[PDB]
This record gives structure tokens, sequence and C-alpha cells, in this order.
């Protein structure tokens, strides 16, 4: 529940007027992969469904 | 840190044939700061 | 004071003072503490 | 004197693992011909079993900043943290790369680490990052430092996986500390060095030390 | 379900625009490759099905 609320904020930061803001999109993706736990128990890599 | 930033800025414009106005202005202020740092380092060691 | 890098060694055993390389899944607990141990090899950053 | 890693130097990528309370040191190795994938050669038992170090040597060909790498991709230096390095396999003359395939079943987000025939593309470039707060970006990389290697193309760490029963190296999102132990920096003309392949001649270039030919009765021993 | 739907929505909006992919920009291609690795195509079809 808490994670979804932060996800939609990043949705508005990277997508403006129907186009993707590449400056923000690249930063968010790199930040997300540096902390893989942001993807939930799934998409965890090892031991993750 | 300033030198590394200037080196990165050069590589950004290395491919481009001509540096545009905004890039030149940012180069000018970086050089102005670099002048002060060099002057400060010079003042530290002179005397000697 | 504040310049010399010192490696702490136990005289009788020859072991080096170092950290315990904390096990994962403990970072979520907020434990930034690293347990100090005496080890035969240690690490390169054991200087104090 | 503090040793600094420079280009054209031969190094070995070495990591550490825990096996039955024992610290085992492993070197990244690859055959090149017939098998592109990289494996781990143990070296802690070199006293009793010599390791096969002929396929563990890599040459630091280039070391560039991220911007310089981007510029050169569009078209002896000292190693600095944050730079991108190009590792060439000493034997096969191939380049260490982050392969797009994945033979592991435990990690679905991992990629195989292997050798690439050419240095083209960004899949064969790795950025060095400090493992601890002791080193910072832009500082010189020193011998014995722990490094964090991140693939430029895949944004994944050079990871040692212990999920299976064996020890395997792959490109995952979990970091792993590596040591770039130097092998040789600069060799004078002539002046035999270790790790070279040579012949031992007895007299005036007439007889040389050798074993029996193939399919011989003495089992070539 | 809402978390992963929000997560997939965020990653989808971080994808580069078509004109960047057609231009062959290296950064755009790298980002799309990372996104494809995170979310396999078969899982997308399975959820829709």
């Amino acid at each position: 529940c808490g994670g979804e609320r932060y996800l939609d904020f990043l949705r508005f930061a990277v997508f403006v007027n129907g186009e993707s803001v590449e400056e923000n999109a690249n930063v968010v993706v790199r930040l997300l992969i540096r902390k893989p736990e942001c993807f939930g128990p799934a998409l965890r890599g090892e031991g993750g469904s | 840190r300033l030198q590394e930033s200037i080196s990165d800025f050069y590589w950004y414009y290395s491919g481009k044939d001509v540096i545009e106005e905004q890039g030149k202005r940012n180069f000018s202020k970086a050089m102005s700061v670099a002048k002060q740092v060099f002057n400060s380092l010079t003042e530290y060691i002179q005397g000697p | 004071y504040g310049e010399s890098l010192c490696f702490v060694q136990h005289v009788a055993s020859g072991l080096w003072l170092t950290y315990a390389a904390p096990d994962p899944k403990a970072l979520r607990l907020g434990v930034l503490k690293k347990k100090a141990i005496l080890h035969q090899e240690g690490h390169m950053d054991d200087a104090l | 004197e503090v040793q600094f890693l420079r280009t054209d130097d031969e190094v070995v990528l070495q990591c550490s693992a825990t096996v039955l309370k024992e610290q085992l040191k492993l070197c990244l190795a690859a055959e090149g011909f017939g098998n592109r994938l990289c494996f781990l050669e143990p070296t802690s038992n070199a006293q009793n079993v010599p390791p096969d170090l002929a396929i563990c040597c890599f040459t630091l060909e280039q070391s560039l900043s991220v911007r310089a790498l981007q510029e050169m991709l569009a078209n002896h230096r000292t190693l600095l943290y944050g730079h991108a390095i190009l590792l060439r396999h000493a034997h096969s003359r191939m380049y260490l790369s982050c392969l797009t395939t994945s033979r592991s079943m435990t990690d679905k987000l991992a990629f195989d680490v292997g050798l690439q025939e050419d240095a083209t593309g960004e899949a064969c470039w790795w950025t060095m990052h400090p493992a601890s707060k002791q080193r910072s970006e832009g500082e010189k990389v020193r011998v014995g430092d722990d490094l964090i290697l991140v693939s430029v193309s895949s944004e994944r760490y050079l990871h040692l996986s212990t999920a299976s029963g064996e020890l395997q190296v792959d490109a995952s999102f979990m970091q792993t500390l590596w040591n770039m132990n130097p092998i040789c920096s600069c060799c004078e003309e002539g002046y035999v060095t270790g790790g070279h392949v040579l012949r031992l001649f007895h007299g005036h270039m007439d007889e040389c030390l050798t074993i029996s030919a193939a399919d011989s009765d003495d089992q070539r021993r | 379900m809402s978390f992963y739907a929000a997560l997939i929505d965020l990653l989808g909006r971080c994808a580069p625009e078509m004109h960047l992919i057609q231009a062959g920009k290296g950064e755009a291609l790298r980002i799309r490759a990372i996104l494809r690795s995170l979310v396999p195509l078969d899982d997308l079809v399975g959820i829709i099905s």
C-alpha cells in the first residue's frame, strides 16, 4: 500500500503531457536498479517468483 | 573536482564542431572560478 | 594525531583488529555498527 | 611507495568466498576458444594443487571516463575510480563482456559474463567503483583495493553467485568485492619473467627439454 | 496487484520514445534493454490472459 503511493509520484515525474521525460526517466530507472528491493518480493532475482 | 567537470564538459563538445552560446558562457564562468583557485594556491606558497 | 595510520595488532597472537563484515538482511534493521574482531588477515582499510 | 594500476598491465580478478568456515580465494578465468563463459579457478590451495593461471590473466587496454567512453562509442594511463576499463583476455585475445544470455535458474535478472571476440559496443566496458568509504570517485586505484565492477551496457555488478551448490560468476544487481591483483606491469627487453612460455635448450640451440611424442608407450610422462 | 500494476506502469512510462529509438541513441537503447530484462514478455501476456 505504501509503495504504490510513492510509485504514482514517480509516474508524474517521468511522464509529462503524454511524453516521457528522458532526463527523469533515466535517473529513476538507475535509482530503482541500485535498490532492487523497490521491485517487491517478486522480480527479486534469486529466490523470487 | 572542477578540473574533472571541465574535462567532462570538453568531451561533451568534443564531437560537436562549434560550441554554442550557452556552452561558452558555462565555460567562461568555470574558467573564472579556476583562475581564483589557481591564484589562491599561488598565494599559499609564495614568499616562499 | 590525525595523520599517522595505525594498524592495531594483538601482540601475543599476532591478529589484526578489523570489522566482522556484517551479514546482509541486517541493514534493514538500521544497524550501521560493525562488530570489531581480531583476524589473522584483516582488510586494507584496517588503519585507524 | 604505493603501487597504482596502469594500462597495459596484466591483472587477475580475484574474489573471496566462504566454504565450510574457510576463506577461499577465486580468480575469474575463461578458456576463450570453445567456451566463452567465465568460471572461477580456486587459488587458496596453490600449495598442494597449482592453479591454472594461464587463462586468468587480463590486460588493462584502456581506461576512460564515462563521457570519453560515450564519445568514442559514438565515433600508460593510471586507473581512476569511476572510469570505464577494457579487459582483454591474455590467452584468447578476447574481451571480458556482459553477455545477453543467462544460463542460471536461481536469478532471473542475472546475465552471463563471458568473452567477446571484438571490443566494439558497450558490452565490454566496466566502471570501477570504490567498495568502501576509504576511496572516493576520481582517486587512483591502488593495488590491493576492493573494487566494484559495473557493466556499462547492462548496469549490473560482476557478481559471485552461491545460490547453487557451486560458485559461479554472473552479472546481477547484487554487488561483489573484487581485487585486481597485478601480474606484470613493465618487462625489460629479454629478461625472462614468470608466466612465460619458453624452451629450455641444452647446448648450442641443438637439443631442448621435451617429453615423448603423442601416443607413446611411456604415457608422455 | 495494485503495487505491481503501478510498478509496471512506472517502468512503461520510463521507456524511451520511438523517435529516440529510431534515431539509434545509445542511452535510449540501453534503457529499453534494461526494462525488457526486468519484465519478460511472456509474463505480460500471461497477466493480460
